[PDB]
This record gives structure tokens, C-alpha cells and sequence, in this order.
């Protein structure tokens, strides 16, 4: 019985754990575009706008 | 780091180390900056203590708009129906003002008091006091956004308490947590306040006891003359300047025996409640009251320490 | 003694 | 402007009530509103507008509301038929709740800033953030709530707090959680047994959020170290013991008198199945502290780290040694110490 | 008089274990808990204010000792540091063992539990926790220290009293 | 006049909603036949309006306004703390022929020739007792109807009760009118004083001890020490009696003596204390302290003879 | 989970 138990809950965990992956690996490419972005991307100037 | 620092204080927090000495408190001149007439209001007052983690993000700068802010929602809390306007004037009335010459050492923030005036001066409704004296411990495991004011004391209702500290727990996110004083502590107290040197004895020492008899209750009050008092706390004491654990049970046993030759009752099975003396008197369940200006800084220390350990 | 004179 | 006629008021407070954003409230607005509430009382459809208003702008209204009664009256409307045909045509607290920044920040200002006088940049606001994709685009700037208690039930902002490691929230978290656990606990600090649920919900949350994040609290620790001496080794046996999985790695002679000189003082004396929990839980541990390892070493010394693991090892071989003479060689107990060395 | 712990012959399957305290219904209740269940060996269980005990003859041998200590009170303490000079040095090898109550209620407690751990240390000997008035607490208790009594008396083979001295000792 | 419209009201307002009917009822000034007009469904405060009404209409004085003061007194009497006196005769003094109206005369104008303006009030209860009540004033003070003084005093018998609340100014005065009335030369205050006029009573005539001797388990657990059990319950039974015990609240002691425990010897002069008990019910709390443990088995006498010697109050020298 | 399965098989 406990075997069973044990390994319900390993396939339970399985599922949870692949999808917070996935969400996690669309953050990683995120934040890697925005730094890419960032890194691509004075009181003369400030004056002008004014 | 900070967060290292503290975790390492908090673990070293072990029950193999004994607990020291305590020096005799000595009376100090009241600092050139404190007000008399604030002090004078401070006195002969009911107390109710509160422990308070960190303020996050408090200045100094600007306490009337706080001020403002917080009689808006205290007018507006009171009647549950209707909207408030924040610049009016209504019925009650608070205000933010900042205590002087009230703390420690130089490194401990100030002091401030925060009050609700009945206008119709006014007359005070109720009174709040934040207070930080001799500090350093929990100064140093904590950053600079912070502001450390361990004890609070608050005089007044308790529907009032319950509104402002509502309103300082979202605004600040502090956590505000009743203080109590077991017997152990209160038997220290009793201790060090008789060794302290009076001129004048204005009140008697009395000491409150409760006897656990299952469905049936019982207390047992106990009053000496200030001066008797003196003289057995003086045929005990033999370290010169100091107060020792010994000392204390000593001077605890001398009451205990005289009490049993009359009585046949033993005052050892009890629980003690209530100390008054003729500096302070204290309760278990968290009020103070202080009668001389003298030994003020000493009793803040106390229960600042107090408190700063049940934080952490 | 009990002093009953007060 | 329709609201000064009578007949139209309850209607167009419902409209006003979709359309408004945090540009249309203005001060000389709210003064209109306050106004028609002394000619009328206290109106169910104006209480709901008011506090709409105050949302936007805390610091001009102040309206505490009685408890969630439907304050716009859900009449069936004279279209409601009709939007089912247009509808298939279609288809064909212990933790505090979340609200914006205190509004004590600006607060007394002489005047705005450079960066907001030229329109630089700014904040997300914390109401907008309802889906994963808005979450995405605004990772970097974000607008953290009042009280950091009120992460630990919101999923979005468990991401945010998982790559952060910044001070001044660490703290304001620990203080908050470690005065709520001791405050909350059953068997320490005035003996409470009225939660007893409460509590083991709220652990159950807080092993849920330490699962993601992939290490432990500190205010966990903390309330570990204090409370295990007073423990009866029953009471919250399950949440107590997946609680020591996600201790940090440390030298084992620190933390021996801490915590294993309780635990086996606890595990010699008690029942079969307390064995084979602890046994489960320091499993975990193990795993746990390995996978914290490994990583380290594609980045104190090695030699110094596998001596830790290894006296931690050897120390949970002389537990089942002399558990396996205590229980007379029982099975039951045996398939778990088998279980451990299968790791 | 003195109490030795090998005076007399052990009876058959029969285990007896001592408890020494001032509060006598928390004593009458622990003994309760622990005759409550049922178990392989014969149990008995004698109740005492203080020592030395009033003497006798039909006194069985006594396996283990139990000092229970009130926090909220410092009679207690007195007495059991006053028990405590009329037990031979040989029974303080894994035959005693301190248990403090009260530290729940911390607001109550009259004595730094540092003193207790410091004693206990003194002595060489474990020190156990439990608040007795909670009777769901009280029940898990009596079924340790029945364990620890079965192991005392020789019940379980390979392991003694001497033995147990080495399990429950503390790094510090 | 209006002063006895307010008096009237404010006594009315004391009285609690559910037993107004039966006292309305023993005061029976107001006719019974105006009573069930009066609704008292509604609220109190309409209902004393009505009274109000209704007593305003007939001629209401003073006398029945204290009427209704005494009568309302009588049912709570546990609002006041009362102390009692003790009146006594010569040894060669005749028994008396006790006269009820002799006694409200004589009390009536002992009052009446020292002060100049006082109102006292009688109320004949069954059982043989007497209940007075006095408003206080002088030559050139009206009587003040807001400190009233209540006596309970038992005819035949040298005791009387009073309530203490404004008779310190007067004492003297009040102890000669009792100690004239009713034909005693001399008068003593005793030293009890307790809220429950009832235990008093009972103390005072000492009849609390009315019981005449007439003819007409889980055997696993050793109990030791069980002999001495035994003797302190033994001891507890015999000290304390068997009866119920009668109700106090507060006891007090005053201590004089020296300590006497290289602590202190040289010292020649006393020790000063005070001590005071106070308990929901005194002398049940004093009975079960030994067999729980806080106290030895025989209690000091000065616990344990409370209502043998009648002694509420203590002081103690060396 | 297995802990919590030992908690029931502790219960009966």
C-alpha cells in the first residue's frame, strides 16, 4: 500500500514540475531578448525637449 | 551580510551560556533637550505594552501629512456608511510630535508621540509613544531603509489602539504583538528597584500573588514599609555595585519564611503578579506605570531589551 | 497576641 | 453631468463605473461626488462609485464599507433572451490581502521630477498584472505590494521573488513570516489548539511555495531550531517533517546539537512509523543537499563539502543500525532503510 | 536510607517505574495515560512526593526513575533538589530521567529553564518536555517513557540501560 | 415639586426590568387598577415616562419617595458593605417591654433637637426586624436624599446593622440615638465589616452550625505516602467543621512583629507589614489549600477562626 | 504522500 501511495504521488509531482519548466523556460528567453534589446539601445540635449 | 549576521545572532541563542549580572541603577540628570512639561505628562500614567518589528520606509520629514491621513481614516472608520474628504476639519482632531532627550546614545532614533485631540485647547483622548533606548543589538542586523522602534506604549481605549495600529500595519508593514512579563523578570525588578537610593519613600512595596486552588480563587496581597525593605535588602547584599541571581533568591526566601512562621502557607507554590515599589510598579500582563523622573532611562532600557529579545 | 483594643 | 438629474442617476452610475481609469478621477470631480451624497444619503449605487474612486486615489477619499452585498441590481434586463441568441452566435485573514504600494510614497513633494517631467519610464501597476504574458513583457519593472506576506498565495509574483535576492524585501518577509508562525504555532509561545487546521493549512502553503523556488525560508529555520525541543513528534508530524528537507547545506558538526541531537532523542523512544518518516525525511535532505552541490562545481572547498555529507551519511547507518536491534529486525522498516542507500 | 538499584532479584515479566513530584494529579494522571494501553510485559507504577520513601519490605525492585519538575513553581525545584541526595551514584546510569512541565505558558514560569538544563547536564542524565494538562500531549508521553521503561528493564535483547546512556547523550 | 419627580425617576431607573412589576407591587401607593394600563412590553423608557405621568397626578411627597428607597434596598442589599454595632446594659437593668412606637418617637427626636432639618424613615419588616432610613442635614443645609443611611436594627437584641457610606460626620450622634431608643447605656462598634448582610447575620448570631446529633480501582498503581494523605484530610475535616461555610470575601492582618530568622539579629525593632485576602468565597479557598499542597496540615489559628471569634479585622504583636 | 500515509496507518 505504501508503494502505492509513494508512487501516485511521483507521477502527480512529474506533471507539476514539467509544467512550471516550461513556464520558466519562456521567462529565461524573455529576459534574455530584453537584455539584448537594452544592451543595443547631456543638459544640451535636456534643454531642448523642455 | 546583514541577513547572515542576523540569523547567526538568532542562532546563537543557546541555553548552555549563563545569564549575567546586573548593574544597581544609578540616578542620571535629565537631559538639557527634555521638555519638564512633557515629562510631567508622561508620569503617574497606565501604560499598556506592545512589541514592533521595523518600520519600512518612515521619515521624519513630513509627519503632518501623516497626520492628516490618519484623522481622515480614523473620521472615516467611525461611520461605516459615508465618504470623508481628507483636508476638512471634523470633530476629532490628531497630531504628530516628536519627543527630545529621550533616547539612549547617539545612535538610537528619537522618540515621538502621536495623540487624538477632542477639539471644542483640547482635551487628549488617547496616547501613543514609540521608544528605543539602548538598542545596538538589533541596530546592527538591520539596513538603512529601516527604522528600528522596538517598544510601544499606548494610553487610552483599546478601540482606538485597534484603528491606529491597523493603520501603521498597512502603511509601514510592521507587526505590533502584546508584551507580558513573567515572574521571573518581576522578581528582578522587585530586586533592582530596592536597591536603587531614594531620598523621600512616597509609597509602601507591595507584592500581589495568585494561588491555583482548582474552581476556587484566591490572592494574597503583602506590604512592607519602604524602609524595612531597605534594611532586609541590606543584610543580603555583598557585592558592591552589583546584583547578583543569589541575591535576588535570598531577598525572594526572606519574604517567603517570614510569611510561613505566621501563616503556615507556602508562598513558593504561588505566582506572582504584581510589583509596586516606590520608582515603578509592573503587571504581568504588559502596564507599567512610572512615579519618578529620575530612573526613567533605566526602566525604558529594561523593557526595550525585553522586547527587542521577543522579536528576536 | 491578637491586640482586640482597637 | 447626468448625474445631477434624479431619474438617470442609478444608470449612469453603472456606466461611469466601466469607463473609469485613473486619469478621469480629478479632485474638482470628487467634490461633485460628495456633494450630491448630503442631498440624497446614503445611496447603494453611489457607495459603489464612491469606492471606485477611492481606489484610484487614496489619498483625496477615505470610505470604509460594511460586509459582499451586489450594490447594482441585477434586473433581467429587456435583451437578456436576445444575448443568448448572441451568445450561440458567439460560441459558434492570516496572509494579507494584495493592494498597490502605500500611498505614502511622494507623499509631501515640492515638486515633480525630471524623469517625470520628460515622461521617462515608470511602473507597472500592481492591478493590470493578471496574466502570464503581461507578465513577460514587464518582468524587470514591476510594483511590489504593501505587505510581501501577500506574495505566497499569487503564482505571478512567486516568479518575480525566484530570481530577485534583494535585501530590504528578504527582511521585511522574514520579520513578517517569523512573527507569524510563532504567533500561529500549536505547542510553543501560550500552547494554542483552536487553529490546529488553520496552522496546517498554512504550512501546507508554505511547503507548496518552498517546492517551487527550489530552497527554504529562513524564518523556517529559525522556527525550527526554537520550537523542536518542545515537540511531542506527533502533532503536525507530516508539514514538520517536509519542513526539515529545506534546511541549507552547512557543515554537519554546526548543526548536529541544533537539530539531530533532538531528532534522535525523539526517534529511539517512538513508534515504527515515526522511524520510517524520519527516515523519508532525511532522504529528501540528502537529495536535496546533492543537487545543491553539483551545480556548485560547474561554477568552503570540495574536500571540506564531501566530508559534511559523508559523517551525515554515516550517522543515518548508525540510526538504522540500532533502530533495526530496537524494532527485532522488522521488514517494514528494513524496505526503508534499503531506500535510503538505493540514493 | 538509601535507594540501590540492584537490591533485589527481578520478578517475571514485570516492569516498575517511580515518579517523584509535588503535584499529585498530574502524577495520578500521567500513571493513568500510561496503564491505559496494553503492552507484552506487566506494569506497575508507584507515586511519591519526595525521598527518602517510607520504609518497607514488599517493595519491588525499582527499574527507573521519573523526576517531574514544575516550571511555575519553585517548591518543586527545591524538592527535587533535595530528592536528589538519597539515590546512589551507580542509578544514575541510564536509570534516570528529568521531565520539566510548564514551558508552554511561558507568562507563567517562575524558573529559567537554563537552570533545569543545567542540572539535567549536571547529572548526566536526559531531559524530556511535556505540558501534562493537555491530555492529547500527556498520551504520547506515557507510551515514550513506557518504551523507555521496557528498555530499562531488560525487555529488549541488546540493549541495556548502560547502552541508553550513549543514545540520548547530548554533543553539548 | 419637582425634586420628587426626579427622585422618584432616578430610583425607578435603578430598578431592573423584569422584577419592576413585583416591587410596583409591594410599594402599592399607586392604585392597582392604573397599573394595567401601563404596558410594560415597550421600552423602559417609555414605560417610566408613563410612571412619571401617573405619580405626578396623584399628590406624590418626599415620605413615599423614601418608601420606595427602602423597599428597593431591601431585595438588593448587597449594593452597600455594612458593619455592625454591639449595645450594652447594666448588670442590676430590668428586661425592657419593648414599644415599637416608643422607639420610632425617641429616635425621631434625638435627631430632630441636634440637628434642625433630617428625614428618617421606618419600614417594619417581618421577622422581627426594623429598617431606617436617614437623610442628613443641619440648621442650614436642606437634607441631602443622595447619601442616604440605612440601619437594620433587630428588636430585644443588642445588635444593629449600618451601612457605611456618609456616618463617619455623624457616628457619635447616631450611636446615642440607637444607644437612647432603646434603653442601653453603652454601645461598641465591632470590627467586621463584609458585603453580604446575610453571612453577618448568620456569624453575628452565630446559628451557621445547625447540625444536632439526636436519635429520634486500577489496583496496578501504588499509592505512597497515603498515611500522610490521610492525616492531613483528618485534620483538614476536624479544623474546618463539616458545615457549609459561611460566604466572606476579604480578611486583613496587621503585623508587628520582629524577624526572627545572621539576618537581622542585631535588629531590636519590628517588622511593619500589611496583608490583606480577598477570594469569590473566602474560607472555601482557605479549607482546600493543605490536601492540594500549598499549605501544612493544621493552618495557623489566624486563619481559621474567622467566624468563631467574629473577627474580620487583626492586628498582631510580638 | 508517504508521510501522510503513515499518519493514517498510525491512526487505525
Amino acid at each position: 500500500s505504501t508503494k502505492e501511495s509513494k508512487n501516485e504521488k511521483l507521477k502527480e509531482d512529474l506533471e507539476r514540475e514539467q509544467r512550471w519548466l516550461d513556464e520558466q523556460q519562456q521567462i529565461m528567453e524573455s529576459l534574455n531578448v530584453l537584455h539584448s534589446e537594452l544592451k543595443n539601445k547631456s543638459e544640451s540635449r535636456i534643454f531642448n525637449e523642455l | 551580510p546583514l541577513q547572515k549576521r542576523l540569523e547567526s545572532v538568532r542562532k546563537q541563542s543557546s541555553f548552555i551560556l549563563t545569564p549575567p549580572r546586573r548593574k544597581i541603577p544609578q540616578c542620571s540628570q535629565l537631559q538639557e533637550d527634555v521638555d519638564p512639561q512633557k515629562v510631567a505628562f508622561l508620569l503617574h500614567k497606565q501604560w499598556t505594552l506592545y512589541s514592533l518589528t521595523p518600520l519600512y520606509k518612515f521619515s521624519y520629514s513630513n509627519l503632518k501629512e501623516y497626520s492628516r491621513l490618519l484623522n481622515a481614516f480614523i473620521v472615516a472608520e467611525k461611520q461605516k456608511g459615508l465618504a470623508v474628504e481628507v483636508g476638512e476639519d471634523f470633530n476629532i482632531k490628531v497630531i504628530f510630535s516628536t519627543l527630545l532627550g529621550m533616547k539612549g546614545t547617539q545612535r538610537d532614533p528619537e522618540a515621538f508621540l502621536v495623540q487624538i485631540v477632542s477639539k471644542s485647547e483640547g482635551k487628549v483622548l488617547w496616547t501613543g509613544w514609540f521608544c528605543c533606548v539602548f538598542g545596538d543589538s538589533l541596530l546592527e542586523t538591520v539596513s538603512e531603509d529601516f527604522t528600528c522602534l522596538p517598544l510601544f506604549l499606548a494610553n487610552g481605549a483599546e478601540s482606538n489602539t485597534a484603528i491606529i495600529g491597523t493603520w501603521f500595519q498597512k502603511t509601514f508593514d510592521c507587526y505590533f504583538s502584546p508584551l507580558a512579563i513573567n515572574a521571573f523578570n518581576l522578581s528582578w525588578m522587585a530586586a533592582m528597584w530596592t536597591a536603587c537610593k531614594m531620598d523621600h519613600y512616597v509609597a509602601t512595596t507591595e507584592f500581589l500573588w495568585s494561588v491555583p486552588c482548582s474552581p476556587q480563587s484566591l490572592d494574597i496581597s503583602f506590604a512592607i514599609h519602604p524602609e524595612d525593605a531597605k534594611a532586609l535588602w541590606d543584610s543580603v547584599h555583598k557585592t558592591p555595585g552589583e546584583v547578583t541571581q543569589e541575591e535576588v533568591d535570598l531577598f525572594m526566601d526572606c519574604l517567603y519564611s517570614h510569611f510561613h512562621r505566621h501563616f503556615k502557607i507556602h508562598l513558593s507554590a504561588t505566582r506572582l503578579v504584581r510589583v509596586s515599589t516606590s520608582v515603578a510598579s509592573a503587571h504581568t500582563d504588559g502596564k507599567i506605570k512610572i512615579l519618578c523622573h529620575k530612573y526613567l532611562i533605566g526602566v525604558l532600557a529594561y523593557l526595550t531589551e525585553l522586547a527587542i529579545f521577543q522579536i528576536e | 497576641i491578637i491586640d482586640e483594643s482597637d | 453631468a447626468s448625474l445631477q438629474d434624479d431619474a438617470l442617476c442609478p444608470y449612469v452610475c453603472h456606466l461611469l463605473y466601466l469607463l473609469t481609469k485613473k486619469e478621469n478621477v480629478k479632485p474638482f470631480r470628487v467634490r461633485k461626488l460628495l456633494d450630491l451624497q448630503a442631498k440624497m444619503g446614503m445611496q447603494p449605487h453611489l457607495q459603489a462609485l464612491l469606492s471606485l474612486y477611492k481606489f484610484f486615489a487614496p489619498a483625496l477619499i477615505s470610505v470604509s464599507l460594511p460586509v459582499k452585498k451586489i450594490y447594482f441590481k441585477n434586473s433581467e434586463n429587456l435583451w437578456k433572451t436576445a444575448l443568448l441568441a448572441v451568445k450561440q452566435r458567439n460560441r459558434g485573514s492570516v496572509i494579507p490581502v494584495l493592494n498597490s504600494s502605500s500611498y505614502t510614497k511622494e507623499c509631501g513633494k515640492k515638486e515633480m521630477s525630471l524623469s517625470d517631467c520628460l515622461n521617462r519610464s515608470g511602473s507597472f501597476p500592481l492591478e493590470q498584472l493578471q496574466s502570464f504574458p503581461q507578465l513577460l513583457q514587464n518582468i524587470h519593472c514591476l510594483e511590489l505590494p504593501s505587505q510581501m506576506g501577500s506574495v505566497l498565495n499569487n503564482s505571478l509574483l512567486l516568479h518575480y521573488i525566484n530570481c530577485v535576492r534583494d535585501e530590504p524585501v528578504l527582511l521585511r518577509f522574514y520579520y513578517w513570516l517569523s512573527q507569524t508562525l510563532q504567533e500561529e504555532c500549536i505547542w510553543y509561545k501560550v500552547n494554542n489548539y483552536e487553529h490546529g487546521k488553520e496552522f496546517t493549512n498554512f504550512l501546507d502553503t508554505i511547503i507548496r511555495a518552498e517546492c517551487f523556488l527550489q530552497e527554504g525560508f529562513y524564518s523556517c529555520e529559525a522556527f525550527l531550531y526554537k520550537s523542536l525541543p518542545l515537540w511531542d513528534g506527533l502533532c503536525c508530524r507530516s508539514q514538520f517533517l517536509q519542513l526539515v528537507s529545506w534546511i541549507p547545506f552547512s557543515s554537519f558538526s554546526e548543526v548536529k546539537p541544533l537539530l539531530f541531537d533532538h531528532l534522535a532523542q525523539l526517534f529511539f523512544t517512538s513508534t515504527i512509523y515515526f522511524k520510517c518518516s524520519v527516515l523519508q525525511s532525511l532522504k529528501e535532505l540528502l537529495q536535496n543537499w546533492l543537487l545543491w552541490l553539483s551545480m556548485d562545481i560547474h561554477m568552503t572547498t570540495l574536500g571540506g563539502s564531501m566530508n559534511s555529507v559523508s559523517k551525515l551519511i554515516h550517522y543515518v547507518g548508525w540510526l538504522s543500525t540500532t533502530a533495526m536491534r530496537l524494532e527485532s529486525n522488522n521488514t517494514f522498516l528494513l524496505h526503508f532503510i534499503l531506500d535510503f542507500y538505493e540514493k | 536510607s538509601v535507594l540501590r538499584p540492584l537490591d533485589k532479584l527481578p520478578g517475571l515479566n514485570t516492569a516498575t517505574i517511580l515518579l517523584v513530584g509535588t503535584e499529585d494529579a498530574l502524577l495520578q494522571q500521567l500513571a493513568d495515560s500510561m496503564l491505559k494501553e496494553d503492552c507484552a510485559s506487566e506494569l506497575k507504577v508507584h507515586l511519591a512526593k519526595s525521598l527518602p520513601l517510607p520504609s518497607s519490605v514488599n517493595r519491588p525492585r525499582i527499574d527507573l526513575i521519573v523526576f517531574v519538575v514544575n516550571l511555575h513553581s519553585k517548591y518543586s525545584l527545591q524538592n527535587t533538589e533535595e530528592s536528589l541526595r538519597h539515590v546512589d551514584a551507580s542509578f544514575f546510569l541510564g536509570k534516570v530521567c528529568f521531565l520539566a512541565t510548564g514551558a508552554g505558558r511561558e507568562s507563567h514560569c517562575s524558573i529559567h529553564r537554563h537552570t533545569v538544563v543545567k542540572l539535567a547536564h549536571t547529572y548526566q542524565s536526559p531531559l524530556l518536555y511535556c505540558d501534562l494538562e493537555v491530555e492529547g500531549f500527556r498520551a504520547t508521553m506515557a507510551q515514550r517513557l513506557v518504551r523507555v521503561l521496557q528498555i530499562c528493564a531488560g525487555h529488549v535483547p541488546g540493549v541495556s540501560a548502560l547502552n541508553l546512556l550513549s543514545l540520548l547523550r547530548s554533543s553539548e | 415639586d419637582e425634586t420628587v419627580a426626579e427622585f422618584i425617576k432616578r430610583t425607578i431607573l435603578k430598578i431592573p426590568m423584569n422584577e419592576l412589576t413585583t416591587i410596583l407591587k409591594a410599594w402599592d401607593f399607586l392604585s392597582e387598577n392604573q397599573l394595567q394600563t401601563v404596558n410594560f412590553r415597550q421600552r423602559k423608557e417609555s414605560v417610566v415616562q408613563h410612571l412619571i405621568h401617573l405619580c405626578e397626578e396623584k399628590r406624590a411627597s418626599i415620605s413615599d419617595a423614601a418608601l420606595l428607597d427602602i423597599i428597593y434596598m431591601q431585595f438588593h442589599q448587597h449594593q452597600k458593605v455594612w458593619e455592625v454595632f454591639q449595645m450594652s446594659k447594666g448588670p442590676g437593668e430590668d428586661v425592657d417591654l419593648f414599644d415599637m412606637k416608643q422607639f420610632k418617637n425617641s429616635f425621631k427626636k434625638i435627631l430632630q433637637r441636634a440637628l434642625k432639618n433630617v428625614t428618617v424613615s421606618f419600614r417594619e419588616t417581618e421577622e422581627n426586624a426594623v429598617w431606617i432610613r436617614i437623610a442628613w442635614g443641619t440648621q442650614y443645609t436642606k437634607p441631602n436624599q443622595y447619601k442616604p443611611t440605612y440601619v437594620v436594627y433587630y428588636s430585644q437584641t443588642p445588635y444593629a446593622f449600618t451601612s457605611s457610606s456618609m456616618l463617619r460626620r455623624n457616628t457619635p450622634l447616631l450611636g446615642q440615638a440607637l444607644t437612647i431608643a432603646s434603653k442601653h447605656h453603652q454601645i461598641v462598634k465591632m470590627d467586621l465589616r463584609s458585603r453580604y448582610l446575610d453571612s453577618l447575620k448568620a456569624i453575628v448570631f452565630k446559628q451557621y452550625n445547625q447540625t444536632f446529633e439526636t436519635h429520634n480501582m486500577d489496583s496496578r498503581i501504588i499509592h505512597e505516602n497515603i498515611v500522610e494523605k490521610e492525616r492531613v484530610q483528618r485534620i483538614t475535616q476536624e479544623t474546618f467543621g463539616d458545615y457549609p461555610q459561611p460566604q466572606l470575601e476579604f480578611a486583613q492582618y496587621k503585623l508587628e512583629t520582629k524577624f526572627k530568622s545572621s539576618i537581622l539579629a542585631e535588629r531590636e525593632e519590628p517588622l511593619r507589614c500589611l496583608i490583606k485576602f480577598s477570594s469569590p468565597h473566602l474560607l472555601e479557598a482557605l479549607k482546600s489549600l493543605a490536601p492540594a499542597g500549598i499549605a501544612d496540615a493544621p493552618l495557623s489559628p489566624l486563619l481559621t477562626c474567622i467566624p468563631n471569634k467574629r473577627m474580620n479585622y487583626f492586628k498582631i504583636r510580638d | 504522500g508517504v508521510l501522510a500515509h503513515l499518519e493514517r496507518l498510525e491512526t487505525q
